[PDB]
């Protein structure tokens, strides 16, 4: 299902997701699932050279968030808006790292 | 799998440490590019430059004989996300 988006590549490790980025540039990214904790997920993003690892929390309603601030009720959503507002990332998510 | 923008990334030249590559002008506009290069696994790293808008070419040199690359060639700007696209790569051996 999430397997269709560009920018979502299942299970990754946080080290892994590095090596991925690190043909990237600043706004390079990809949505990875714990390889430990089903459910669990986490943004990687590309800036300056380096890799920023944001959470990707859940509300008491549900709702998902990077940046408590803007909230979401799907994954999609939430990528696709900051993909052009960053909104407590430090850039926008706009270059989904090619699967490998 | 993702489709990819720009659509087309081919080695249109090549000797074994300097190549020549393509890929296709946009229909509508684009800015400029950026293109990485290194050595495929990540071990020794990737360069980065950028690409006049100008241009849907470019040479990569110094590269060493016999050694498998990645080369990606974004659009800078391109709204990727937008319309599910990942940037175009390949992999080349020199």
């Amino acid at each position: 299902s999430l397997e269709k988006h560009s920018w979502y590549h299942g299970p990754v490790s946080r080290n892994a997701a590095e090596y991925l980025l690190s043909s990237g540039i600043n706004g390079s990214f990809l949505v990875r699932e714990s390889e430990s904790s089903p459910g669990q997920r986490s943004i990687s993003l590309r800036y300056e050279g380096r890799v920023y690892h944001y959470r990707i929390n859940t509300a008491s309603d549900g709702k998902l968030y990077v940046s408590s601030e803007s909230r979401f009720n799907t994954l999609a959503e939430l990528v696709h808006h900051h993909s052009t507002v960053a909104d407590g990332l430090i850039t926008t998510l706009h270059y989904p790292a090619p699967k490998r | 799998s993702v489709s990819d923008v720009p659509t087309k990334l081919e080695v249109v030249a090549a000797t074994p440490t300097s190549l020549l590559i393509s890929w296709d002008a946009p229909a509508v506009t684009v800015d400029y590019y950026v293109i990485t290069y290194g050595e495929t696994g990540g071990w020794s790293g990737y360069q980065e430059f950028e690409v006049p808008g100008s241009k849907s070419t470019a040479t990569i040199s110094g590269l060493s004989p016999g050694v498998d690359y990645t080369i990606t060639v974004y659009a800078y700007g391109y709204p990727y996300v937008k319309y599910n696209k990942s940037p175009i790569s390949i992999n080349y051996r020199t």
